[PDB]
């Protein structure tokens, strides 16, 4: 799951108005 | 301790156009769930009005009173007259279980009993006289320094910051 992954990396799980696809992409660029 | 973890949100603050850091805030959902949820959603932009996400992103701290408090969250009018909530219009004071016993606490601004909206303030000192009048719903867990930077901003009449104090970005941790 995207949220738990970002959380595990200490990154925000959600930026203001961020949608699912954007959240996924944000994580994808960090990995 | 299998207690649900309280929501943690964050505000990235900008002063006079320059980024000055991130403040992370724990919302006491396990004490004032309704008030905490209203705030979390305005941080995540999950609440939409006419298809448009609404919240603290880009809003300001319109009043800074050193040794007392910093107030913002008026994304409606940006001057302290704005009122909005995920419950539509002002909502009731959930409860007064928590006090303004220390700096760094998040509390709901209002204009009398049950007039909570979107505006809030962060305590810069202990505000005993405010207990029972304003609902305390959270506290800074990281970035106390950012709050002090905000607190030191130079102000003019009615303690309005002379430079723009903007929440450049926000969301949930």
């Amino acid at each position: 799951e995207v949220k738990a992954s970002l959380r595990a990396l200490g990154e925000p799980i959600t930026l203001f108005g961020e949608g699912p696809a954007e959240r996924r992409e944000r994580l994808r660029n960090i990995l | 301790n299998s207690s649900p973890v309280n929501p943690v949100v964050f505000f990235d603050v900008s002063i006079g156009g320059q980024e000055v850091g991130r403040m992370k805030i724990e919302l006491f959902a396990d004490v004032v769930p309704k008030t905490a949820e209203n705030f979390r959603q305005f941080c995540t932009g999950e609440f939409r009005k006419d298809g448009v996400p609404i919240g603290y992103k880009g809003s300001t701290f319109h009043r800074v009173i050193k040794d007392f408090m910093i107030q913002g969250g008026d994304f409606v009018n940006g001057d302290g007259t704005g009122v909005a909530s995920i419950y539509r219009g002002p909502f009731a004071d959930e409860n007064f279980k928590l006090r303004h016993s220390a700096p760094g606490l998040l509390s709901m601004a209002n204009s009398g009993p049950s007039t909570n909206g979107c505006q809030f303030f962060i305590t810069c000192s202990k505000c005993d006289w405010l207990d029972g009048k304003h609902v305390v719903f959270g506290k800074i867990i990281d970035g106390l320094l950012v709050m002090r930077k905000i607190e030191n901003v130079p102000t003019g009449p009615n303690n309005k910051p002379k430079l723009p104090v903007v929440i450049s970005q926000c969301g949930e941790m």
